[PDB]
């Protein structure tokens, strides 16, 4: 539905705060900041020699946190492209995430170690707690306002901490239905409201409302707002995301390189988008204020927009025949 | 009511002037004409800054950049040309319009260009590569004026076929089509400063301010004379809220914005006052007349 | 399949089945965007359903407004007038060799004029049917068909 030839080795992308720019990582380890309106590249940053697998914009949009595969995280000013700060860790980093309401702070999910929240002003770090002490794979994310931290382990356990004190404000373990746990693949939140989603190893996305987890307390049984899956193919989900408003949810079937689109309230599947059967789906993102969806597959990015009835359909356009309502004086002088 | 008095008279274009525009900083005045020449002048003293040539045919429109650093020139050579105002260098020459290009405008973020041509199709252009990104069979007649909204989400277009069409920028979607019960040839169109209204001139001695959210004409302005040429209209805001325009009677008409009543008539031009420009900061109005005058006059009022 | 079910399917798929583009026949016209099988519903000429006696009063009205008449005779009693309110079917050119044909259907008591496909129409093809305009005294035709009557009338 529209691709870009000007970028190669697309690996990970991230919309800015207003959905005007897109920073995509490349295998060479370069940042390609490409613009939507001019439909061209806005910037090229020599980030790492190692490909970049995690990228996040700052709220003001002037900072981008990038993670190399060399366990090298670095902050870059979008105007200049300089490495503002640079750090390295053990247990290679799985993800970075700016704090949405404090760009000085940034959480980092490493591979084998617990996620740690650092600051840029001071090169300090706060290691977030781990429930089972043996997960070795815990994804973590700020909420919409950056007030709480949601951490999900490979054993389905879900901890909600407060971002400042790291104190356990809520907890619950998700189930595979019967009695078993499932590897929490990812935690996503809505940029609007409080609904969030969890991708798990059961290939079943679970949509909740964080207020219900907060009122559920520690070690409770919160039910999901929704349960979403491909009941037909039972396909895993490499990457999923909400819509900009938060009423549409998309999942990327890397198994068959497709895109499933459900709703939030009803949860019925909006639609499906099919990509090149030969392409391996890698990354998925939604335009924050547009029905536009960016996909990264086999190093190539594709764009999926959604237009209205007009752009040619605007006499007064009607859809179905209209019986004329004759009047009393319809034949009168 | 304004008391605009003539302060500086500017001239030098060997042919009919087609557009004069104040720089957004109010530092310069760019004047385009059919003589394939553009003229930058001092905006406060009438000091002729320089002449920028390079276009192959007559110039029908020119538009400033928001940072007062670039100028797009739409010429009758079917080409646009983006110039650095400081060096006068032809940074870009935009090819692709199949006929005479009549109007041109930058996006509010100055990184994009809209262009109307005689080909009756509106082209949407990159700035940093100068590449045409979109092209729309907008009207059934040569386009007269195109302009951006306050942010660059909407593009308004006018043409001789009398249609005023609002189009989506991201998609080219023809959002709205404003009709006034007839087919009056619309020679100019532009958004309101608040992006809430639209000023459109029709070639029947009539100006019309429409509500965008309502899609209906809110105010009308007459008393001037405009029936053949692309006479520009501007919002006087640095002092009182007025509507300033040229007229085919050698006058510079100034109506009250709200009451729609003529608040001043600047006389001194000998030909049709073909182009108008309002200073962004000061109560200064540049009025350029046609070839029987070939003069640009600065007017300064106290309110 | 039921004419109501077929009609619902047609009204669901019409917006994405056909388009309007610049036409070598004349100006702008209806082109096929997805291969259309023979006899299947191509498009409704949707519009204002009126009685026949009110046609002239409308026509003269448009004659007073300089607006072209977009009317198709449903039958001796009804007409779909699409001049002021219609759909994309107002951009179907005519060809002496049509791959389409107009038929009136009755859904729940109301008549609908649906252009169906005379043959298997493929993507990109411009959609044309037989207007069957009576012989006047002359509109030249540029349909391009070898059997072209040189005139609709
Ligand atoms: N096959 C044909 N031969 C000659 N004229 C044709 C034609 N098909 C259509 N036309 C002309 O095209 C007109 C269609 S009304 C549509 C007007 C114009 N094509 C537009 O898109 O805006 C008719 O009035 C008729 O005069
Ligand atoms: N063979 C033909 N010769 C002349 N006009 C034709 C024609 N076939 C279709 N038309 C045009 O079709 C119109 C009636 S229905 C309009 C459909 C037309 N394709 C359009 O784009 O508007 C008439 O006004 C006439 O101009
Ligand atoms: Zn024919
Ligand atoms: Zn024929």
């Amino acid at each position: 539905d529209g691709t870009l030839d000007c970028i190669s080795m697309a690996l990970t992308c991230t919309f800015n705060r207003w959905g005007t720019l897109l920073a995509v990582g490349c295998n060479d380890g370069r940042i390609v900041i490409w613009d939507f309106l001019t439909r061209g590249i806005a910037k090229i940053i020599s980030a790492h020699i190692h490909p970049v697998c995690s990228l996040c914009w700052s709220r003001d949009g002037h900072k981008l946190v990038s993670a190399s595969t060399d366990n090298i995280v670095s902050q870059w000013d979008v105007l200049s492209g300089d490495c503002d700060q640079r750090f390295r860790f053990p247990s290679p980093i799985l993800k970075v995430q700016y704090h949405p309401r404090d760009q000085n702070k940034v959480l980092v999910c490493p591979m084998k170690s617990a996620p740690v929240m650092l600051t840029l002003s001071d090169s300090k770090h706060v290691v977030l707690p781990v429930d089972d002490d043996s997960d070795l794979n815990v994804v973590a994310s700020f909420d919409r306002r950056g007030e709480y931290i949601y951490t999900g382990n490979a054993k389905g356990k879900i901890l909600v901490l407060k971002t400042d004190s790291q104190d356990l404000v809520a907890s619950f373990r998700v189930t595979t239905g019967t009695s078993n746990t499932t590897a929490i693949k990812s935690i996503e939140f809505a940029r609007k409201g409080s609904c969030f989603l969890i991708n798990t190893a059961d290939r079943i996305i679970r949509v909740y409302d964080g207020r219900e987890i907060l009122t559920c307390g520690r070690d409770g049984e919160p039910e999901p707002m929704q349960k979403l899956q491909d009941l037909v193919n039972r396909t895993p989900w490499k990457k999923c995301c909400f819509s900009g408003d938060g009423e549409y949810i998309v999942a990327g079937s890397a198994r068959q390189h497709a895109l499933y689109i459900w709703e939030k309230s009803i949860g019925n599947l909006v639609k499906i988008l099919h990509g090149t059967r030969g392409e391996l789906l890698l990354d998925v993102a939604w335009h924050p204020v547009r029905p536009i969806i960016a996909s990264i597959s086999s190093g190539v990015v594709s764009i999926w927009a959604q237009n209205q009835v007009e752009n040619w359909s605007a006499f007064k356009e009607l859809d179905e025949n209209v019986e004329y309502e004759e009047r009393e004086s319809e034949f009168d002088i | 009511k304004p008391n605009y008095a003539l302060k500086f008279t500017l001239a030098g274009h060997t042919k009919a002037v087609s557009s004069v525009k104040f720089s957004p900083n109010g530092e310069w005045l760019a004047s385009s004409s059919a003589d394939k020449l553009i003229k930058i002048w001092g905006a406060y003293d009438g000091k002729f800054e320089k002449t920028i040539s390079g276009h192959k045919l007559g110039i029908s429109d020119v538009a400033w950049s928001s940072d007062s650093n670039l100028l797009v020139s739409a010429s009758d050579d079917k080409t646009l040309k983006i110039w650095d105002v400081s060096s006068g260098k032809c940074l870009k020459t935009l090819k692709g319009h199949s006929n005479y290009v009549f109007c041109c405008n930058f996006n509010p973020q100055s990184n994009l260009i809209v262009s109307g041509s005689f080909d009756e199709s509106v082209r949407i252009w990159d700035v940093k590569t100068g590449k045409c990104l979109k092209t729309l069979p907008a009207h059934s007649d040569p386009v007269s004026a195109v302009h951006f909204n306050r942010d660059g989400s909407l593009i308004v277009s006018s043409s001789y076929d009398g249609l005023c069409r609002i189009w989506d920028t991201a998609s080219g979607q023809c959002l709205k089509t404003l009709i006034d019960d007839d087919n009056p040839p619309v020679s100019f169109v532009k958004f309101s400063p608040n992006g809430k209204y639209i000023l459109a001139a029709t070639l029947d001695n009539t100006l019309k301010l429409w509500d965008y959210s309502k899609g209906k004409c809110l105010k009308t302005y007459t008393g001037h004379k405009n029936e053949k040429y692309c006479i520009f209209a501007n919002f006087s805001v640095t002092g009182g809220k007025w509507i300033v325009s040229g007229s085919e009677d050698n006058l510079v008409y100034i109506w009250n914005l709200q009451t729609k009543e003529i608040v001043q008539k600047l006389q001194g031009h000998t030909d049709v006052v073909i182009s108008t420009a309002c200073h962004p900061t000061e109560n200064i109005i540049a009025s350029a007349a046609l070839e029987n005058d070939k003069t640009i006059k600065l007017w300064k009022s106290d309110c | 399949l039921p004419m109501p079910m077929r009609f619902r399917h047609l009204k669901k798929t019409s917006k994405e089945a056909v388009g309007v583009y610049r036409s070598p026949i004349h100006g702008r016209g209806l082109f096929c965007k997805r291969n259309i099988d023979a006899g299947e519903m191509v498009i409704e000429y949707a519009g204002i359903v009126i009685r026949s006696i009110l046609t002239d009063k409308r026509e003269k009205y448009y004659d007073s407004k300089g607006i072209g008449c977009y009317m198709f005779r449903i039958d001796d009693s009804e007409v779909v007038d699409a001049t002021m309110h219609g759909n994309a079917a107002r951009f179907i050119n005519h060809s002496c060799e049509p791959n389409c044909y107009s038929r009136v259907i009755n859904i729940d008591g109301q008549k609908h004029i649906v252009i169906f496909a005379m043959r298997k129409i493929y993507r990109g093809e411009e959609l044309t049917y037989d207007y069957k305009f009576p012989i006047e005294d002359k509109l030249p035709c540029n349909c391009g068909a070898k059997k072209c009557r040189k005139f609709l009338n």
